RNA sequence: UGGACCGUCGUAAGACUAACUUAAGCGAAAGCAUUUGCCAAAGAUGUUUUCAUUAAUCAAGAACGAAAGUUAGAGGUUCGAAGGCGAUCAGAUACCGCCCUAGUUCUAACCAUAAACGAUGCCAGCUAGCAAUUGGGUGUAGCUACUUUUAUGGCUCUCUCAGUCGCUUCCGGGAAACCAAAGCUUUUUGGGCUCCGGGGGAAGUAUGGUUGCAAAGCUGAAACUUAAAGGAAUUGACGGAAGGGCACC
């Protein structure tokens, strides 16, 4: 929450967001997941475990991580008409459930 | 800091209020301002409050209808667990004052901005509404305008006298039975028949002093 | 294909009439083509009714109601379904129908 | 014997106040709100937050020997809604049925002539 | 907070995803308090019934 | 397509060709 | 009925009230009063729709009533609805 | 953090004129709502007043012209193109959420456009009801006000101008939807007058002239392309729209 205005508002405008994050975790939430999709395959970042696992890899890595995802080995051992319609199937989805709410 | 070990409130000590001669009886509720020290004084956080009370509670009215004058005093000299709570203006509830406007009608509204012979420099709000006929079948009854720039005189001219009018000992005594409704009505009909008339709000923008000696008096 | 003797709704004369911001969505809808409704609903609503009147100090108060003139954007009067879609020989109509009670939403 | 504060119930939407205070209005007595009663940040304003501010205020005006009030509810309408939320007759079935007797009903919610240019912007909220 | 009630009369039964019938219901220590509450399940007139939450019903209408 | 913002596909082909033309002399 | 066979002679009290100007001739609804006042004595002739603060010019009785179109005299007439 | 939000009284500000509010008025169209004073103006009616065709419509021309925009000066509340965030999403330079900048506002000019719509130029006559309804006129053989039975004022009834809005219908027209004019455009039709259209594109483009501080405005083609493009209405979705009514595929 930081209601501290002796610390910087563009610094815990972060620290608002990765505590908030373990909080929750904290008491029963899932922990958050970013799927990077790489080179026409997926990479699901779901617990903290394989998502500490990811940060420090692309303090290494780093700018060729996508080029370097679908061919190193040593890396990928440590992480282990027809088209509109479906990218409309889920749209409709949405909007048909995030507007039965709407008042 | 303050830190006060349990209970602001218990610092707060009532207070009672009293209102002035003219209504009735004057215990019309309990202010809580805390005790005095040397940097708080309970003498003065008392003195610029405006007080909210209702006619109705000012003149033995056991059965709520006539109790829309809401006359506002202000909070005006203490002493000895006793503010004295002068006259501050009377405004009109709003249960009352948004029921009259139906559509159907034209109302026309008065404003004046008159001086007792105190110091006072009212401004008095009238309302008017179109008095409808009988065997009207016409669904409207509107004025025409030169009978409504005729009515919003024939107002200011009347409420101007009731202001250096035999004042706050006795105007607000005339709102007691609200007779400036009346003299209104009778004033008007030569023109245009007029619905309920109600003078809706008063302002007391500019009281001068104190004079204790009359406001002991005021307070009888 | 003109679908109303009046257009949108009733400008005779005229020229141009005064915008209003619709309740619910704030759009600026005119004066005329907007869909005025106008409560005047109690304030406890009627179940409560029974619960002030115990109580009460008084001799039963009685309690006042609100009064306010809502104006709504015609889509936003359709999504609230205070006014719909009628036939096209029941869009000539204005005056009927209640034709059941009082109606409620007062009450 | 009897002693009259006010309650100033202000029901908006997504939230309830209850904020009862003296006969001028500043010296407050039990501030407390809807929205500090369910942990949720969605369900501030729902009839049951009113009673759950309403079940804790009109007990505790009786510690401080308050035996009738008056109620003013708002909307909050300044431009805006001029109608009060749900939680507005929550709030005073929970405190009338506490033994609390009152009479006072007024609404000061604000009702302008007029004012200026409410948000959205002359389509807005488009949803 | 164990009060009891008895319906004098049913309302209709919003089924589909949770058919309970609406109910008008007055108590018995407070039986000027017939409040319309919402029983999840079948349920009979004159039927007696526990409660704990006794004081505001989810207000809807028919 | 809209017959308003081919209005404009068309008002920012008139200052292009107004520019353009116009520095070439 | 539109198919009447006549149009030419109408019923008199119809053609009283069918305008100035739509009657089948014009003929105009003023005529002249001779007004005395009661207060005095004066033989003055005027217009009836006046429209001119007429009264004598010894006599400034009553005479007339300022209005619009014809002046109403209230309770201070003596004329006749005649040609002089 | 101890004091936001709330309460309260108070001060300063700029913006806006609610409710009354209408099928109500006024205006050449654009547009036009606090009181009051002033200021010139105007339609209507009343008119046994005057003048005696002074008229109609109009290429060129002239004035006025919502919003945005521009030049300078003020102010600068809320809102807020752009901008920056927060989300949302497969992406979102969007919708939603927060911050605000030009702008919004006032005088001084420029711009000269809009679904500037009644998608209906203007002056004149005729062809039907009925209901309201704003002004003004007129008769109560009406009530009512009390200043009094009165009289000024209100209402109701009756008539009439100038109308406006609705319905009802053609027993007129139309491709129809509809229209009391979109009718009397009849059977090869005629009350005057002006502006405009000629399959769809290309294209309000290209180029010249002319106006503007500029944005832009007025004028304005063709080569080429093409057989349809369009109007109104019927029948197909008790196919992501209301209102119904069923069954354990």
């Amino acid at each position: 929450t930081d209601s501290h205005k002796y610390r910087a508002k563009r610094d815990r405008k972060a620290q608002r967001a990765t505590f908030r994050d373990v909080l929750r975790y904290l008491e029963e939430d899932i922990s958050p997941e970013i799927s990077i999709r790489f080179g026409t395959e997926s990479l699901t970042l779901d617990s903290w475990s394989i998502h500490h696992q990811y940060s420090a890899m692309c303090t290494v890595m780093g700018p060729g991580m996508t080029s370097q995802l679908q061919e190193n080995e040593f890396i990928r051992d440590i992480f282990q008409l027809e088209r509109h319609l479906v990218n409309a199937a889920a749209f409709k989805a949405r909007s048909i459930t995030r507007g039965k709410n709407r008042d | 800091g303050k830190k006060k070990v349990v209970d602001p409130f218990s610092r707060k000590d009532w207070y009672d209020v009293k209102a002035p001669n003219m209504f009735q009886t004057r215990q019309i509720g309990k202010t809580l301002v805390n005790r005095t020290q040397g940097q708080r004084i309970a003498s003065d956080y008392l003195k610029g409050r405006v007080f909210e009370v209702s006619l109705a509670d000012l003149q033995k009215d056991i059965d709520p209808e006539r109790s829309f004058r809401k006359f506002r005093l202000i909070a005006e000299d203490v002493q000895d667990r006793n503010v004295l709570c002068n006259f501050h203006g009377m405004d009109l509830t709003t249960d009352k004052y948004r029921s009259m406007v139906k559509k159907w009608q034209t109302l026309i509204e008065a404003i004046v901005e008159a001086k007792t012979v105190d110091g006072y420099l009212l401004r008095v709000f009238c309302i008017g509404f179109t008095a409808k006929d009988q065997q009207s079948q016409r669904k409207t009854c509107y004025a025409q305008q030169s009978q409504v720039r005729k009515i919003r005189a024939r107002m200011t001219d009347i409420i101007t006298n009731e202001v250096s009018g035999a004042d706050l000992k006795q105007l607000v005594n005339k709102l007691a039975l609200d007779s400036i409704a009346k003299d209104i009505e009778k004033s008007c009909q030569r023109i245009y028949p007029l619905h309920d008339v109600y003078i809706r709000k008063v302002k007391v923008l500019k009281k001068p002093r104190f004079d204790v000696s009359k406001l002991l008096e005021l307070h009888g | 294909t003109k679908k109303r003797r009046n257009g949108g709704r009733n400008k005779h004369n005229r020229g141009h009439v005064k915008p209003v911001r619709c309740t619910n969505c704030a759009r600026c809808v005119p004066k005329d083509k907007a869909i005025k409704k106008f409560v005047i609903r109690n304030i406890v609503e009627a179940a409560a009714v029974r619960d002030i009147t115990e109580a009460s100090i008084w001799d039963s108060y009685v309690l006042p109601k609100l009064y306010a003139k809502l104006h709504y954007c015609v889509s936003c009067a359709i999504h609230s379904k205070v006014v719909r879609n009628r036939s096209r020989e029941a869009r000539r109509i204005r005056t009927p129908p209640l034709r059941s009670f009082p109606k409620d939403m007062a009450r | 014997e009897i002693v009259f504060g006010v309650a100033h119930i202000y029901a908006s939407f997504n939230d309830t106040f209850v904020h009862v205070t003296d006969l001028s209005g500043r010296e407050t007595i039990a501030r407390v709100t809807g929205g500090m009663k369910v942990k949720a940040d969605r369900d501030e304003a729902s009839p049951y937050a009113a009673m759950l501010a309403a079940q804790d205020v009109a007990e505790k005006c009786k510690t401080l020997g308050i035996t009738a009030l008056h109620i003013k509810l708002r909307a909050t309408g300044g431009n805006k809604t001029k109608t009060p939320g749900p939680g507005a007759q929550s709030a005073l079935r929970a405190l009338a049925r506490s033994s609390m007797k009152i009479g006072r009903i007024e609404d000061v919610t604000p009702i302008p002539s007029d004012s200026t240019r409410r948000k959205g912007g002359r389509r807005g909220r488009r949803l | 907070p164990v009060v009891w009630a008895r319906v004098m009369k049913v309302l209709g039964r919003t089924g589909s995803q949770g058919q309970c019938t609406q109910v008008k219901v007055e108590f018995l220590g407070e039986q000027n308090r017939q409040i319309i509450r919402n029983v999840k399940g079948p349920v009979r007139e004159g039927d007696i019934l526990t409660l704990l939450e006794s004081e505001r019903e989810a207000r809807r209408l028919r | 397509m809209r017959a308003k913002w081919r209005k404009k596909r068309m008002r920012r082909l008139k200052r292009k060709r107004r520019k353009m033309r116009a520095r070439s002399k | 009925m539109p198919l009447a066979k006549d149009l030419l002679h109408p019923l008199p009290a119809e053609e009283k009230r069918k305008h100035k100007l739509k009657r089948l001739v014009q003929h105009p609804n003023s005529y002249f009063m001779d007004v005395k006042c009661p207060g005095c004595y004066r033989i003055t002739t005027v217009f009836s729709h006046a429209q001119g603060v007429v009264v004598c010019a010894g006599c400034a009785t009553i005479l007339c009533q300022p209005t619009g179109g014809r002046a109403k005299l209230t309770e201070g007439c003596s004329f006749r609805r005649k040609p002089q």
